[PDB]
């Protein structure tokens, strides 16, 4: 069972015309940290990791400027060939076995898609909800598609039902993945 | 506290 | 929004085998999901992967000092970061929580790290491998995993089922027993 190999990946991207870009490190599929470009801040995935290591966030901004410059050149070199959309798979799970009224978390795992732009909504009894939600950055894959997680804290109920609603340019229709007790 | 390092990509030729 | 998109992805991959005994560095450059050009420390120079990346492999190979530093990066970058992160990544251990409930009997194994785990069903002390269906390993995105292992079974009265979990965070199996209703019980 003990791991025979490990992989650390520094994954960056820049996307036009959105002008979006990210910078993260991945250890065996889990995000170690990312740099929030707008805050110019290193954000450790578990805050305790930052007790053990630091990262100078400015270096990621410099890299993303190189990535953007190169994207502009590749775009023209390809004669403005655009990306083919690949729609996501979606799964909804709870973090723990559910117990009535005991705080838990719904996880919406969005996988195998590109480009890295999604629009994700949570619904409770058919209505959008946002209290306490969080999400990851766009995590890498060996096939160069992306992964992303969205989270919704909740108090489990026999009556309330939830959906994760996912919208992506490669989908013909928005997708719902439900969850109920 | 130990410093994490990054690698830097190269610029493509512009001309 | 149907405007065309153009995507550039960069990856530096540090592959470790046997600790930091064997370390391989990849730099991979990917346009619209297709890798165009790549540095591999096994080769020691850039190589085009598609015709679109030929110009870059040529141009970057001509920059000899930077190429020297990239050949050194297995040490100055990969091995360095492995040493920085080892205590909280390579050596991270979080014990699974095990819950058994009917749905089928479900053995839910949650909250654990790393991902390698073995989950086994027993019926009255004997291992049961038939009628077992698993989710496989699910990464939760927060440095924990879960898995659900279902047993299809005709739960009799008097039967006792056990879900057993082995994981590097424990040196002895975690077990959870689930019993069907008693029908008749007697003194002896």
């Amino acid at each position: 069972m003990i791991k025979e190999e490990h992989v650390i990946i520094q994954a960056e991207f820049y996307l036009n015309p959105d002008q979006s870009g990210e910078f993260m490190f991945d250890f065996d599929g889990d995000e170690i940290f990312h740099v929030d470009m707008a805050k110019k801040e290193t954000v450790w995935r578990l805050e305790e990791f930052g007790r053990f290591a630091s990262f100078e966030a400015q270096g990621a901004l410099a890299n993303i400027a190189v990535d953007k410059a190169n994207l502009e050149i590749m775009t023209k070199r390809s004669n403005y060939t655009p990306i083919t959309n690949v729609p996501p798979e979606v799964t909804v799970l709870t973090n723990s076995p559910v117990e009535l009224r005991e705080p838990n978390v719904l996880i919406c795992f969005i996988d195998k898609f590109t480009p890295p732009v999604v629009n994700v909504t949570w619904l409770r009894n058919g209505k959008p909800v946002t209290t306490g939600v969080s999400e990851t950055v766009f995590l890498p894959r060996e096939d160069h598609l992306f992964r992303k997680f969205h989270y919704l804290p909740f108090l489990p109920s026999t009556e309330d039902v939830y959906d994760c609603r996912v919208e992506h340019w490669g989908l013909d229709e928005p997708l719902l993945k439900h969850w109920e007790f | 506290v130990s410093k994490w390092r990054m690698a830097t990509p190269l610029l493509m030729q512009a001309l | 929004d149907t405007r065309p998109r153009f995507l550039w992805q960069l990856k530096f991959e540090c592959h470790f085998f046997n600790g930091t005994e064997r370390v391989r560095l990849l730099e991979r450059c990917i346009y619209n999901q297709e890798e165009s050009v790549r540095f591999d420390s096994d080769v020691g120079e850039y190589r085009a992967v598609t015709e679109l990346g030929r110009p870059d492999a040529e141009y970057w190979n001509s920059q000899k000092d930077l190429l020297e530093q990239r050949r050194a990066a297995v040490d100055t970058y990969c091995r360095h970061n492995y040493g920085v992160g080892e205590s909280f990544t390579v050596q991270r251990r979080v014990e699974p929580k095990v819950t058994v409930y009917p749905s089928l009997l479900v053995c839910s194994v949650s909250g654990f790290y790393p991902g390698s785990i073995e989950v086994r069903w027993f019926r009255n002390g004997q291992e049961e491998k038939a009628g077992v269906v698993s989710t496989g390993l699910i990464q939760n995105g927060d440095w924990t995993f879960q898995t659900l292992v279902m047993l299809e079974t005709v739960p009799r009265s008097g039967e006792v089922y056990t879900c057993q979990v082995e994981h590097p965070s424990v040196t002895s199996p975690l077990t959870v027993e689930w019993r069907a209703r008693s029908e008749s019980a007697q003194s002896k």
